[PDB]
RNA sequence: UCUGGUUGAUCCUGCCAGUUCAUAUGCUUGUCUCAGCCAUGCGUCUAAGUAUAAGCAAUUUAUACAGUGAAACUGCGAAGCUCAUUAAAUCAGUUAUCGUUUAUUUGAUAGUUACAUGGUAUAACUGUGGUAAUUCUAGAGCUAAUACAUGCAAUCUCGACCCUUUGGAAGAGAUGUAUUUAUUAGGAUGAUUCAUAAUAACUUUUCGAAUCGCAUGGCCUUGUGCUGGCGAUGGUUCAUUCAAAUUUCUGCCCUAUCAACUUUCGAUGGUAGGAUAGUGGCCUACCAUGGUUUCAACGGGUAACGGAGAGGGAGCCUGAGAAACGGCUACCACAUCCAAGGAAGGCAGCAGGCAAUUACCCAAUCCUAAUUCAGGGAGGUAGUAUAAAUAACGAUACAGGGCCCAUUCGGGUCUUGUAAUUGGAAUGAGUACAAUGUAAAUACCUUAACGAGGAACAAUUGGAGGGCAAGUCUGGUGCCAG
């Protein structure tokens, strides 16, 4: 809930660490009717592979669980994500400053507060 | 500045042993 | 030609078998059969074909490759008295009721 | 039951769709790129009105907003890795400055025409529903693919591609039975 | 909201004409992909409780039976729908049960004729019959239990002799459990009349293996003599666990145009009694007149879906747990069969329309049982707006017109037209061999062979113009006009 996405775009070019990119055929969903994976779809299909291979057998995905993971996850796409980058986070509406804001109870609230964090 | 102190709250936001490496282990013992 | 490659090679022996992560290489041609791939499994680990229980079989979107699941039973009749009913039966070790 | 889903249109019809000016630019938009019907452009008119939106919504923002730097230099990557938006214009008047011809060049038959793979947009068309058009190791049959300058460079013809090194088509084969016969 | 007229030309006010995830209706594609009425139909079996099936099979596995096993007697478990509506009285959190019951799981726990008693017993079963007739039935004759009843030469202390100094040992003594009452003593908690022990009695005085399967060891006193290994099913009490029932405090609507409410067949409290599994006006006999409230009692409204019954009320029965979607009695109605003498039902249902809810399974997650294996309409499986194609690339022949602007006259521009012939390639829908997929199967994915010139492998919808006859009509100033 406190991630957005863009912040970790920094972390990344900012990071100086390499991202583990894939093949540039590997990342098509299907046949190109649906557009590349976004990062995202990335690490979640492979939370998946990641989870299915020490459980030893697969996930069946529920006939009802199935209507609100598929389609919207892929309209979202062909709403949103043009080339396989997400483009929805950018017109959706975010409190972004909350999540950086430092509101843990280590904040600045006096003169004091403040010139610690210089020492 | 403002991106590190996001990350501070992440950590916030966010004796020693784990109980899946040591689940792991016994796997990994296993193999 | 075709490749079958395994990894995780867990060797349980409160079940007495070996499961593990089969990974199969297929240029060129449909895919490969349960049967088949029992066939190579069992010489490979030198087991004989009821003691080999295979399943789940999924290919990669764009063919050439398929990822599933692999047991190995140190014995027969270990493999009769831990696997499914049904497994057993799509191999003929055990008849429909 | 349980919880119903959320799904979206792509594209959006014209304010006004009978404009002289407005029907004569269907008409060299479909002609040089070879659209079938007027809903690509709709789609492609959304959504880079779209982001047009939202530019001029940073543009408003004061500079040094963390909305505003944060939001446009995302916007800018974006525009980039899809390559409608050059190396060396990186900032948000030039993303007001884009055009529809931009994201019609990105879509994967102009770049099968281009490289010389098709001698036409049609023929590019043709070639990549008949799957005859592999992005590096994959088969694409869709031309309004968006291709990345990485996936740019590797176009190429797929290997089962009777012109990518498989055997003859139906016809070839056909024919020549029928001559050895 | 805009656009053009109304002037010789403008401004203003008027007039005229053109300018939808709303509803119906029409054509096409859906070859791929994808998403109040109706007479309308309709339980349970392990080696382990009982076999004399006149059941089955085997033969040495049975001279008491011994495998399997119908029936019957025992044991265990049976605990989705449809209507109404309710403000912290539902529900959520949390406290207590030293105020309670609790199948099952788990740990402990009972030295106080017998080489095994009776029918005080019958089912299944054999046989005789009545009835229109039922999960309707009477007579006669059998036979069993983990069903029903009955029931059976030990140990521990004080210990002289201080004999021997571990030690033996005279003598004295002592010795279930359950219920109720009375009495005495009183490790645990903060706290107890708590726990436990003892005495005197009481009780329609409880219980303290007459059970089963597999194995046949150790001894000798050769008798089938003594002594025995692993389990199952039973049983008293306590604790634990599964739960249940009450109970402490807290918890977002408007409210006084809702100010008193209660004792209205208990309202507040005490004593005693009745009942509960137990506390308690919960109820009963007497006694006091109390209890909440302007710090909002009580009453009213509500987007408080934001608790009730199985034809209708009354009553009973089982079990650890239900006032049982089970059964029984009477009453009130509905309604069926009949030989009109009686019998039986809860369908007064369910599902539909104003019409196919089916077929395949306990595998997967789980569970009930004499339980590995049986079953579960719990559950699972199947049935019935989104991206493509209808085509792409050449060669040749034959002809000079093709297009744009302009009310007007005309002006502007150049590689064109085919309603011509012809060539070799590509592949999709279809026709489909397989494997995979799966409880099995469908579907998905992958994949042999075949598959295009009218590529007849023959998508539509709407609009604007023509032109043609020995053709037809109507009006005219011929050969015209409509």
């Amino acid at each position: 809930k406190s991630r957005m996405q863009a912040m970790e775009e920094y972390i990344r070019e900012s990071s100086d660490q390499p991202d583990w990119s894939a093949s540039i055929g590997a990342d098509i969903v299907n046949h190109g009717r649906g557009g590349i994976k976004s990062l995202r779809d990335t690490e979640k299909e492979r939370r998946v592979t990641s989870f299915e291979e020490d459980n030893f057998t697969r996930l069946n995905i529920t006939n009802k669980a199935e209507k609100r993971k598929q389609k919207q996850r892929e309209r979202n796409a062909r709403m949103n994500v043009i080339g396989g980058e997400d483009f929805g986070i950018f017109s959706s509406k975010r409190k972004l400053e909350d999540s950086t804001s430092r509101r843990g109870a280590k904040k600045t609230r006096s003169a004091w507060d403040r010139a610690q964090r210089r020492l | 500045r403002l991106a590190k102190q996001y990350l501070e709250n992440l950590k916030s936001e966010a004796n020693n042993f784990d109980a899946g490496d040591l689940d792991k282990d016994i796997i990994a013992s296993r193999l | 030609a075709v490749t079958i490659r395994t990894r995780k090679v867990i060797s349980n022996p409160l079940l007495a078998r070996k499961q593990f992560v089969v990974d199969v290489l297929h240029p060129n041609r449909a895919n490969v059969s349960k049967d088949e791939l029992r066939e190579k499994l069992a010489e490979v680990y030198k087991a004989e074909k009821d003691a080999v229980s295979v399943f789940g079989f999924r290919t990669q979107f764009g063919g050439g490759k398929s990822v599933g699941f692999g047991l190995v039973y140190n014995s027969v009749a270990e493999a009769k008295k831990f696997e499914p009913t049904y497994r057993l039966v799509r191999y003929g070790l055990a008849e429909k009721v | 039951p349980r919880a119903p889903r959320t799904y979206s249109k792509t594209y959006s019809t014209p304010k006004r769709p009978y404009e002289s000016s407005r029907l004569d630019a269907e008409l060299k938009l479909a002609g040089e790129f070879g659209l079938k019907n007027k809903k690509e452009i709709y789609r492609i008119s959304f959504q880079l009105s779209k982001i047009r939106r939202a530019a001029r919504d940073l543009l408003t923002r004061d500079e040094k907003d963390p909305k505003r730097l944060f939001e446009g230099n995302a916007l800018i990557r974006r525009l980039v890795r899809v390559g409608v938006l050059s190396e060396d214009k990186k900032k948000l008047d030039y993303v007001l400055a884009l055009k529809v011809e931009d994201f019609l060049e990105r879509r994967l038959q102009t770049q099968v025409y281009k490289l010389g793979l098709a001698k036409s947009v049609h023929h590019a068309r043709v070639l990549i529903t008949q799957r005859h058009i592999a992005v590096g190791k994959q088969i694409v049959n869709i031309p309004s693919f968006m291709v990345r300058l990485d996936s740019e460079k590797h176009i190429d013809f797929a290997p089962t591609s009777p012109f990518g090194g498989a055997r003859p088509g139906r016809v070839a084969r056909r024919n020549a039975a029928r001559k050895a016969e």
